[PDB]
């Protein structure tokens, strides 16, 4: 269409058809930001992951089974489905 | 031929603004967490003096 | 010698300042940037650990009439703080400069005079959370009144008159049923005090009607339903740093005094009483939030924003709930936050700009203000109680813990999240979309200053919508301090 | 540093003085998130339950599952002004 | 503390002519030897309702 | 003049002229206006409640009146909803039984207890 | 010591005393007068007030610098809203961003800071680590496990204890 349009506003977009003259230019630091980003915070969120299935024993979650029967029978709890 | 825009310089004083502020943040916060062994507390702890409750 | 000093030289340095410059304007940002750094100072040596009010002192004691006293006997005006007291403080001061900076290339017309009101009335609320006695936590209730009614009358709109008329007429109706309770307990108990009260009791009958006064004074000052008649047309005519200031401050304030001096003496009245609380409350959500789809002026849209918010933070008050508690406080302050920067939307920035806050000549500002565009909408999305601005932190616990005390009006009171939508994104898109409108020359674009106030408000709006935590370091104490569930 | 403050009781405490009156009501406060610890550890075990377990969850941590509900209406903030403005056996 | 009771009095008296001068259509600092006088005589009344309240304190002490 | 409340709404004014208002969106839109966003030519005596006749207010529909429509719209409920409770009378049973279950219906695998066995047990 | 000029601020008077109206001085929609005029307005950026020395002296000759000001910062601003006035560079910060940029958001920064850092000091991380030293209290053998085995043998005896001896404090009710 290329209908003319007022310069003088300026919109963090850039506004109509922002082409500006150095985007060769610029481009190589944004680039070298977002790369530069992402590998930082891949690291960084690194020892924040876990591998879901396999972090304990079944041991453990079974002792701790006993502590909830060792528990719940001090406070003489009745079933779910006990009436 | 995409018609181009007269060129623009990249730091802004905005992106100056904000980048510098929220980095040197996040560096500073490292910083305090590299004195988990190194120091056994923050040392902004340190500026910090409370009276005790007594 | 050297604290007396300190105002010795400070009021010879005011006094040069008003000979050489001509505005104070500069000083007056001077004082209250600096009251920041005096408050944050304090916060720093803050201890949590204590449910214990920290920073104590007395004033007008009988053995020193100007200034500090350290005696056995104190009939004075006590002073202190913890957590509670504190944030709606740290609520004020990073706002009450803005407001400040709110006015700055506007007045052109008795400025020393102006400005001097905007900072005094925002002193006088400062020390509204420092005060710890039913006295003393009164007389500077009001003292907002005067300096609040000639900031009102001068500077008006137009027909504000009648504006300055009811922002006396209706907060003096509440004030005085305040002041009848006030004076209740304080020749039963004969301690006015926010510290001894725990320890007493009341028989019921008395209880209940001590809670009849001091509730239908917060039923004024955080307007329910036989009241906010005035706020409509309070804000419609206000300029703009005592409309900001009013709805930042002055409606937390309330809602700070509910939770300071109902709440923990009313333990055994208010457990009859919460439903009566929450027929006027939720009603003052829906009936409100269905009024304002109808507003033809633009500022009174925002001012029934005002209060479709606080009618969900009382519920949170009286949910003699934890998340309640929480809830109210992060509403308060998201609140504090979010609308003031509506205020720039609307006195602030706009009318400047054209003088007419009638809805129909705005739309298509897109056009010519995209990075005005920017800042509608976001600070729109942040009204409504999207996540990540704390909004919608504070509107789940509160409708949380309303659904505690009672679920079914918890059930009904979730709506709230669509009726505080509807009106927000009807003004929105009005404003945003279709051609620039024929009324309309091409204006300046949002200012230095005018980026920077919103910079600050929104960052602070995120800030705890990203963690609430940020500021629960204090609260935990008084999260506990108030329920009564047994 | 990880500082102990004692317990002390409503009970034969003196409604007069602010100290123990106070110290009071910030050691039941403080058990009070001490008993909270206990539904939120047992909540972060009863997760592992279910991340390690798969299909057989509901009979490998039945009693840690209701367990975890049988905790949840006897762990939360209940205020401290409940014992303090009452006394049972009265 | 007598002193500071008096430093109160005395800057309500600079008040008083602070204030008188702003009626008269006078500057701030206009005549400032009246600032002398009033800060006397208003003092002087810290003078006086001080050694009021010494006075009344002991009476109370002398009925125990 | 126009709708329910538009009469409803006539004694309140006193000094307002009381035009007939109408939607500007079913205004025609070739009739060259001011406002050719808004249909809507500059000095135009506006209607005592004007966003309901803005191009801001409603769409509302014109082909159907809305009482008629109303009727249209709940007789396609009726003819979905009616016939398929007549289709539960004429539904035929299935060829196979449901499927059973070993360990006395896994009663014990869904945890369960001998005394909780009536809320677990599926065909054993 | 940023000692201002006093005869070079008594003479100032004297032009702005010939000078037109600011309601008058661009209404002209070149520079028989305007090249003298908008660089008078240089003297309301040239900048000489004397920090200590205004401190120093008398209020005849802080009215007379309140009127200079006055009217150079008229003249300043008038000729902007027409047109150093025929310039385009933005490099003149502003009055408030001083005081600002330079206290409020560093102290804002600060503020967010502290509130980050105190949340260490948690009412929930010390009753942690509080429960973490009761088991420790009743129950000293879990010591005797290396490292990774003691944090699971605790969560088996929260799971197992009560450890709250909340009920203490309720000796009224029995």
């Amino acid at each position: 269409g290329r209908y003319p349009f007022p310069k003088d506003v300026i919109s963090m977009t850039g506004g109509w058809w922002a082409n500006p003259s150095n985007w060769k230019l610029n481009g190589l630091f944004a680039t070298g930001i977002a790369v530069g980003l992402a590998l930082w915070v891949s690291t960084a969120t690194l020892p924040y992951t876990r591998r879901r299935e396999g972090i304990t024993s079944e041991s453990d979650i079974s002792k701790w089974n006993a502590a909830a029967g060792v528990w719940r029978e001090r406070h003489g709890k009745i079933s779910t489905g006990e009436a | 031929g995409p018609e181009l825009t007269p060129a623009v310089p990249f730091f802004q004083p905005y992106v100056l603004k904000w980048a510098g502020v929220s980095l040197g943040l996040v560096a500073f916060y490292q910083f305090n967490s590299s004195y988990e062994a190194k120091n056994g507390h923050t040392w902004v702890e340190t500026f910090f003096h409370p009276k005790s409750r007594e | 010698m050297f604290l007396t000093s300190i105002l010795l030289s400070s009021l010879y340095l005011f006094n040069r300042i008003l000979a050489w410059q001509g505005n104070v304007k500069h000083f007056y940002l001077f004082a209250s940037n600096l009251l920041l750094l005096f408050i944050v100072v304090l916060y720093i040596n803050f201890n949590t650990f204590s449910n214990s009010f920290q920073f104590n002192f007395e004033l007008f004691n009988s053995l020193n009439p100007f200034g500090l006293s350290n005696s056995d006997i104190s009939n004075g005006l006590l002073f202190g703080i913890d957590g509670l007291s504190l944030t709606f403080i740290l609520l004020t001061v990073l706002l009450i400069p803005l407001t400040l900076l709110g006015n700055w290339y506007n007045i052109n017309f008795n400025s020393n005079l102006y400005y001097t009101l905007v900072l005094a009335i925002g002193l006088v609320i400062l020390l509204n959370f420092w005060a710890l006695d039913y006295i003393s936590f009164y007389i500077l209730f009001e003292a907002t009144l005067p300096l609040l009614f000639i900031l009102i009358h001068i500077y008006g709109s137009s027909d504000s008159e009648r504006a300055s008329f009811y922002v006396l007429m209706f907060t003096l109706s509440g004030s005085l049923f305040m002041l009848l309770s006030i004076v209740v307990i304080s020749i039963v108990l004969n301690t006015t005090n926010f510290i001894n009260h725990n320890l007493f009791v009341l028989s019921l009958d008395l209880q209940t009607i001590i809670w009849l006064g001091l509730f239908i004074a917060i039923m004024v000052k955080t307007p329910l339903f036989p009241i906010h008649v005035w706020l409509p047309v309070v804000h419609s005519e206000s300029p703009l740093a005592g409309s900001m200031i009013l709805a930042g401050l002055i409606l937390k304030l309330a809602l700070y005094a509910i939770l300071r001096l109902l709440l923990p003496l009313l333990c055994e009245a208010q457990i009859l009483y919460t439903p009566m609380i929450y027929i006027i409350s939720l009603l003052t959500i829906i009936l409100t939030s269905l009024a304002t789809l109808r507003q033809i002026d633009l500022k009174v849209i925002i001012a029934y924003s005002s209060i479709s918010h606080m009618g969900i933070a009382i519920l949170g008050v009286c949910s003699n709930t934890s998340l309640g508690i929480y809830g109210s406080i992060v509403l308060g302050v998201a609140h504090g936050f979010v609308s003031p920067a509506l205020f720039l939307i609307v006195g602030g920035i706009l009318y400047d700009r054209y003088h007419i806050r009638i809805v129909n000549y705005y739309k298509g500002l897109t056009t010519y203000m995209p990075q005005l565009a920017t800042y509608i909408i976001i600070l729109s999305f942040a009204n409504i109680g999207t996540p990540l601005t704390g909004n919608f932190t504070g509107e789940f616990l509160s409708l949380q813990g309303g659904f505690i005390r009672n679920p079914i009006i918890g059930g009904i009171s979730c709506i709230s999240v669509l009726l505080a939508a509807i009106y927000q994104l009807k003004l929105t898109n009005k404003l945003t979309g279709g051609i620039s409108s024929i009324y309309m020359h091409r204006t300046n674009d949002v200012t230095i200053r005018e980026k920077f106030i919103m910079n600050i408000l929104i960052i602070s709006t995120l800030i705890i919508g990203i963690c609430p935590q940020i500021m629960y370091n204090l609260l935990y104490w008084t999260v506990n301090n108030y329920i009564y569930i047994i | 540093e990880h500082q102990r403050p004692e317990l002390v009781s409503f009970d034969d405490i003196n409604y007069n003085d602010h100290k123990k009156v106070r110290e009071a009501q910030e050691s039941y406060t403080r058990e009070q998130f001490i008993r909270l610890e206990a539904l939120k550890t047992v909540r972060k075990a009863l997760e592992k339950c279910y991340e390690e377990s798969g299909p057989n969850h509901f009979e490998d941590c039945k009693n840690l599952a209701e367990q975890y509900l049988d905790m949840l209406p006897t762990h939360r903030l209940q205020g401290y002004l409940g014992y303090q403005r009452n006394d049972p056996s009265k | 503390a007598l002193f500071t009771s008096l430093v109160g009095a005395s800057g309500l008296g600079f008040a008083t002519k602070f204030l008188s001068n702003k009626i008269r259509l006078k500057p701030a600092g206009y005549y400032p030897l009246g600032y002398v006088f009033s800060g006397v005589a208003w003092a002087g009344l810290g003078l006086v309702l001080h050694n009021v309240h010494q006075h009344s304190l002991e009476v109370l002490e002398k009925k125990k | 003049i126009r709708a329910s409340f538009d009469k409803a709404e006539e004694p309140m004014l006193g000094d307002y002229p009381d035009i007939d208002p109408f939607p500007a969106q079913l205004k025609n839109p070739y009739k060259k206006y001011d406002d050719q966003q808004d249909r809507r030519n500059l000095e135009e005596p506006l209607s005592v409640n004007d966003d309901l006749y803005d191009m801001w207010s409603p769409d509302r529909f014109t082909h159907f009146k809305n009482q008629d429509a109303l009727k249209y719209f709940i007789g396609f409920l009726t003819i979905f909803f009616g016939a398929s409770y007549v289709a539960t009378y004429f539904v035929p049973e299935k060829a196979a039984i449901p499927r059973e279950f070993p360990y006395e219906g896994l009663w014990k695998e869904s945890g369960g207890t001998e005394k909780s066995k009536a809320f677990f047990g599926q065909r054993s | 010591l940023r000692a201002y000029n006093e005869e070079k601020e008594l003479a100032l008077k004297q032009r702005l005393s010939q000078l037109p109206p600011p309601g008058k001085a661009f209404v002209t929609a070149k520079e028989a007068e305007l090249a003298e005029l908008a660089e008078i307005a240089a003297l309301y950026k040239t900048d000489r007030v004397g920090i200590l020395d205004i401190l120093l002296l008398g209020n005849k000759h802080a009215r007379l610098y309140r009127d200079n000001t006055a009217l150079l910062k008229d003249y300043y601003y008038n000729g902007r809203r027409i047109l150093w006035e025929i310039k385009r560079e933005g490099a003149e910060k502003e009055d408030w961003v001083n005081q600002m940029y330079f206290l409020y958001a560093p102290s804002l920064i600060l503020l967010l800071i502290v509130m980050v850092y105190k949340s260490r000091e948690d009412i929930t991380f010390w009753a942690k680590k509080e429960l973490d030293q009761r088991v420790l209290d009743k129950h000293p053998e879990i010591n005797d496990a290396p490292e990774n085995e003691r944090d699971a043998l605790i969560v088996e005896r929260i799971i197992a204890g009560d450890y709250d001896k909340l009920a203490s404090l309720q000796k009224k009710a029995t």
